[PDB]
RNA sequence: GGGUAGGUGGUAAGAACCUCAGAUCCGGAGAUUUCCGAAUGGAGCAAUCCGGUAGUUGGAAACAGCUAUCAUUAAUUGAUGAAUAAAUAGUCAAUUAAAGCAAUACGUGGUGAAGUGAAACAUCUCAGUAGCCACAGGAAAAGAAAACGAAUGUGAUUCCGUGUGUAGUGGCGAGCGAAAGCGGAACAGGCCAAACUUAUCAUUAGAUAGGGGUUGUAGGGCUUGCAAUGUGGACUUGAAAACGAUAGAAGAAGCUGUUGGAAAGCAGCGCGCAAAAGGGUGAUAGCCCCGUAUUUGAAAUUGUUUUCAUACCUAGCGAGAUCCCUGAGUAGCUCGGAAAACGUUAUUUUGAGUGAAUCUGCCCAGACCAUUGGGUAAGCCUAAAUACUAAUUAGUGACCGAUA
RNA sequence: UGAGUAACGCUUGGGAGUGAGAAUCUCCCAAACCGAUUGACUAAGGUUUCCUGGACCAGGGUCGUCCUUCCAGGGUUAGUCUGGACCUAAGCUGAGGCUGAAAAGCGUAGGCGAUGGACAACAGGUUAAUAUUCCUGUACUUACAGUUAGACUGAUGGAGUG
RNA sequence: GUUAAUCUAGCUGUAACCAGUACCGAGAACGAACACACGUAGUCAAGGAGAGGAUCCUAAGGUUAGCGAGUGAACUAUAGC
């Protein structure tokens, strides 16, 4: 299972693949920081991929690293920005209406 | 940006009781070595929301298993906890 | 290092055979001068030579 | 190769019991074990009759094809021209 | 590549999987190889902190990801440049080496005690031992005669036995103790400087690179001829072959009875052998198993040797003549010391001073001179026998068997 | 053996509860000492001793249902606080260099080195355990761009202040 | 530096890193071999009389000095007379 990984495209699609793989393997070993993964054993196996895929890109001289080359997030980010505006503009008021 | 940082996240009755409030501060656990910024960037770059303060912890390794004939010590561990702004939420 | 430049000759180390033949370790140092010495660059320069390579360097016309 | 597999049949030579046929399920080679379906049951007082390993020197391989359903030795030095390396008892010539 | 049928390292069962499209395992070769550490970007309380420079990505920009580089010293090369005009010091850049560790062992070299013995003790011994330190190395050091030393003589060094506990040396006390000669292990001797000649350096060369030449029954150079095409290695590159080292494959022969928990014992009748070494198997097995004797086999990496070609080095007998050369602050001599068996003495070394000669020469044969005889310093290099084994593999023990 | 001997290293009485078992544990009520302290905050140190639940081989000079012991689980959240990223003292190190048989020693430029200098956050609340750190309310600072207006800035160096 | 850099004052927006933060701080967590009468920098320091942080008693708060129960001989220490 690794010359059939040599054919694949040793340049470009191995990184897509190693980006996925680790995005997957995160996403396993925070399913195991609770409960609800009932597969131990993938986690051993995916590392056990990566260890191949690399082999393959250090081998030929390439790194995975460098072949890069929010629905209601932004609305309550706005919110919070103009929640601010409200409080330094009550505030600021206040100052001014002092003097 | 390897998102090595985010090792793990831990569910105590501490985090539950600060997380059913309204700011939502969740909580991890990062490489040892990893600092805020990192922690920050990473969390944008694995969920998708900019996080607003991020706190880190460190608990230094103890002696552990105490007297069992062959005692130990301890993990040293990073925690780092995750505020998000008002209306909002996410799972892990 | 009290031992000349050009070789180096260093100290001597013997004993000091008093009368009635008494042992005591003792020193010997080389004569050191500051004669100078001219190099085939310019460059003159003053170096602490011991005495008998002076006289070497005295026949051979190195100054 | 190895003189016991999983799988074939199998008699004892020696101990409690005598002429025990029965079929092997597990072999621990680092420690010389078998596992013989049938063969020294011993009742597990759990706080069950799970079988009790028997060290290969007490096992034996069993003809099947001669019409004495005998016990002998084994070759491997047969390798046959359209084979890999085969089992064959050294008094018969019996493939496994 | 080997190799089969199980496996996921031990305290370890269970849970979840991989596997007989040939996994694990075993051997060769590779890649990855966080951080400290000679530690080497700068620091530092070791395993932490703070950065610069050049790229690229994100970003409006600080800033953050992701890469590489950034110590000192020595040599060489280039650039730059002072008091001072030129020049040198210095500064900047580029490339190549080490700096460290350990095998508590062996080697060399520097420095160097005391306890003790002397029935005290200083000369002396312990001792050039321990220790401190520098430096390598697979072995090192030493080394091809200015020798031995008493003769119609040996013919580099090293190591073992003997000479012998001798000749000698020693407050002639304690003590110390060779060099010859002889029997042996092993055996190889090569190469520069200088005469002369060549080319070039403001050729003031007294320098740079060549040729040539290497020494003692003296040799070489200088003038002139003959014979030579060859052994020889202390040795460069290729090719081929052999024998090994690193996983492994095959690998003969037995049943019955009694005590017996279990027999492999004991007993009956057999059997096999280039295997009756060893370990296990319910008690002591040649035939139950695993091996052993034997016969075998390697894709890849590595070792020793051999063969063929291949460079570099290397070859011999004569004739002429006041020609020239044959290692200079050197050998000696003197003052203080020491290595050598010798407590200072021929020989050997040296901190201080002085200081020659040139084959009719110089040194040597225990102060010294003559005669006779031996050898040619003052320049370099050298395998073998020798010492040692923390290490890898196979194995042994009238060695220990848990106070050893 | 000495010997079940000396010692057990500054302090009480009870009710209710628990539990197989209580002087010894939990609660209550008194009582008795401390009070320039046996109180409250922290530095130095120590290194989980902290909080909850459980256990009673051993440790506790007795006992024990209990312990600062043991077991499982948990807790430490900073632009402004203590210190780095700023500064230097004594002093330490120290390129080149000086001296020294050897190692090392001395020392210049540089660099480190707080016990000191300079630097901006207050009050209250919350959890079993954290709090100028989290939360609520109100603040300040130092950088960065983009923008409006004004202005010529003015240092690796000199001076004053510190 | 001008064919504008840099600074000053304001507005909009962005960022603010690294280690420490628990608990003890001593008649039981530190240094004394211990749950040992000893030692250890600084800070807060209530009321009555009083010159006062002395002295006697109390407050805020905090402890039960991890062997007891008796008897009340010789004898010992400590106080009183
Ligand atoms: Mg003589
Ligand atoms: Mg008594
Ligand atoms: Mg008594
Ligand atoms: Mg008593
Ligand atoms: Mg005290
Ligand atoms: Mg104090
Ligand atoms: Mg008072
Ligand atoms: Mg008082």
């Amino acid at each position: 299972t690794v010359a059939k990984e040599l054919r694949q495209k040793s340049s470009e699609e191995l990184v897509k693949l190693v980006i996925k793989l680790k995005g997957e393997l995160l996403e396993y070993r925070f399913k195991l920081a609770h409960g609800e993964l009932d597969k131990p054993h993938l986690i051993n196996q995916t590392r056990r991929l990566l260890a191949t895929i690399l082999t393959i890109l250090t081998e030929r001289k390439l790194n995975w690293q460098e072949e890069q080359a929010n629905e209601a997030a932004v609305n309550a980010w706005k919110q919070h920005l103009e929640a601010n505006k409200a409080k330094l503009l009550k505030s600021r008021a206040k100052r001014e209406d002092a003097s | 940006d390897v998102t090595n940082v985010l090792l793990k996240p831990v569910l105590t009755e501490k985090v539950y009781f600060n997380q059913m409030g309204e700011t939502k501060k969740y909580v991890f656990v990062v490489n040892p070595k990893a600092s805020k910024t990192r922690v920050k960037l990473a969390f944008e770059l694995v969920y998708g929301i900019k996080p607003l303060k991020v706190n880190t912890l460190i608990r230094k390794p103890t002696t552990i298993r105490g007297g069992s004939r062959f005692p130990g010590l301890s993990k040293l561990e990073k925690l780092a906890v995750i505020t998000l702004p008002k209306g909002i939420a996410i799972s892990v | 290092a009290k031992k000349d430049q050009l070789t180096l000759r260093g100290p001597l180390y013997g004993n000091n055979r008093s009368h009635s033949k008494t042992i005591t370790r003792r020193k010997w140092n080389v004569n050191l001068q500051p004669c100078k010495v001219k190099t085939a660059d310019g460059k003159t320069t003053r170096i602490l030579v011991s005495t008998r390579t002076l006289r070497t360097l005295k026949k051979h016309n190195r100054l | 190769m190895q003189r016991i597999k999983k799988g074939d049949k199998v008699v004892v030579i020696t101990g409690k019991n005598k002429g025990g046929s029965g079929i092997v399920l597990k072999i621990m080679p680092a420690r010389q074990q078998a596992i013989v379906e049938g063969l020294n049951k011993v009742t597990r007082h759990k706080k069950v009759q799970q079988e009790a390993p028997i060290f290969l020197s007490k096992l034996a391989l069993f003809d099947q094809k001669a019409k004495q359903q005998t016990i002998g030795k084994i070759k491997y030095v047969m390798d046959p021209k359209t084979n890999k390396k085969t089992r064959v008892f050294k008094k018969s010539n019996n493939t496994l």
